[PDB]
C-alpha cells in the first residue's frame, strides 16, 4: 500500500540521513568515535578506497555514494569536500 | 562557439528526477506485503 513507486519525498530524507553518516565518516579521524552510523559508513567510505568493481556496476554502495553525493554536490561549489564521491562529481 | 550549447537538454537534471525516483533502490528492495 501507500505507494507503488518510490517518492522523492522519502528518498530525499533517506539520502540526507545517509549523508550525515557519509560526510562525518568520510573525514572522521576520531578512533574513539562510537556514534550510530559513522562506524559502518566508515567502512563504506573505506570500501570505495579500492573499488574497481563499481565500473562493472557491482558497487551498490558506490551507487549510494554517487546517489547521495550527487545530491549533496548539488549545493557544492567547493573543490574540496568531506564525502568521497562529491569530488568525483566535480571531475566532470 | 555555437551558443546552442547553453540551451540543450541537461543530463544532470534528468538524472535528478531519476535519482528522486530510484536513487539506489537496489539496496532498498522495498516490498509492500499487502
Ligand atoms: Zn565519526
Ligand atoms: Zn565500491
Ligand atoms: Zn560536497
Amino acid at each position: 500500500g501507500s505507494a507503488t513507486q518510490s517518492p522523492g519525498d522519502s528518498r530525499r530524507l533517506s539520502i540526507q540521513r545517509a549523508i550525515q553518516s557519509l560526510v562525518h565518516a568520510a573525514q572522521c579521524r576520531n578512533a574513539n568515535c562510537s556514534l550510530p552510523s559513522c562506524q559502518k559508513m566508515k567502512r563504506v567510505v573505506q570500501h570505495t578506497k579500492g573499488c574497481k568493481r563499481k565500473t562493472n556496476g557491482g558497487c551498490p554502495i558506490c551507487k549510494q555514494l554517487i546517489a547521495l553525493a550527487a545530491y549533496h554536490a548539488k549545493h557544492c561549489q567547493e573543490n574540496k569536500c568531506p564525502v568521497p564521491f562529491c569530488l568525483n562529481i566535480k571531475q566532470k | 562557439g555555437s551558443r546552442a550549447s547553453c540551451m540543450q537538454m541537461d543530463d544532470v537534471i534528468d538524472d535528478i528526477i531519476s535519482l528522486e525516483s530510484s536513487y539506489n533502490e537496489e539496496i532498498l528492495g522495498l516490498m509492500d506485503p499487502a
